[PDB]
Order: C-alpha cells, then sequence, then structure tokens
C-alpha cells in the first residue's frame, strides 16, 4: 500500500452549533499508539 | 399551551419518542409568541439548532 504522510490534522467544529471545537486528526492502522 | 412543565418534562422525554426537529421547532414558536421562558430553556437543551 502507497504510504504518504497525512494532511487531516484538525481544529474541527460544527457549522450552527454551539460545541466548543473538537481537537481531531486523521490516523493509518498499523499505527505505534505511544 | 396549559403552561405546565411538570407534565411535558416527565412524560414525553424519557426517551420512549424519538422526536424530530420540526416537531420541536413548531412548539418553540408557540413558547416564543406566548411567554413561557421555562419551555424556552427545556426545548433549546434538547440539541435544537437556531
Amino acid at each position: 500500500t502507497t504510504e504518504k504522510p497525512t494532511d487531516a490534522y484538525g481544529d474541527l467544529d460544527f457549522t450552527y452549533s454551539g460545541r466548543k471545537h473538537s481537537n481531531f486528526l486523521r490516523l493509518s492502522d498499523r499505527t505505534d499508539p505511544a | 399551551a396549559w403552561n405546565r412543565v411538570d407534565i411535558a418534562q416527565s412524560e414525553l422525554f424519557r426517551g420512549d419518542i424519538q422526536w424530530r426537529s420540526f416537531h420541536l421547532e413548531a412548539s418553540l414558536m408557540d413558547a416564543l409568541l406566548n411567554d413561557r421562558p421555562e419551555f424556552v430553556r427545556l426545548l433549546i437543551s434538547h440539541g435544537l439548532s437556531l
């Protein structure tokens, strides 16, 4: 499988709602939890 | 319309009925035209978007 460094690290939040911004990261499988 | 929170909170939001959005929005318009602050707080508390 063609492996590449990611791009999706997010200060994610929701439109037209009151929730605080949610921290966010897209992550591959078989990675190290440390 | 009867201005009685103690019925609606304790019989209609136990979780038996999956309420949709416009079912809440029509009741919120009835609660804004009349003067019921308690129902406004109760209906916004159930995850509605303005």
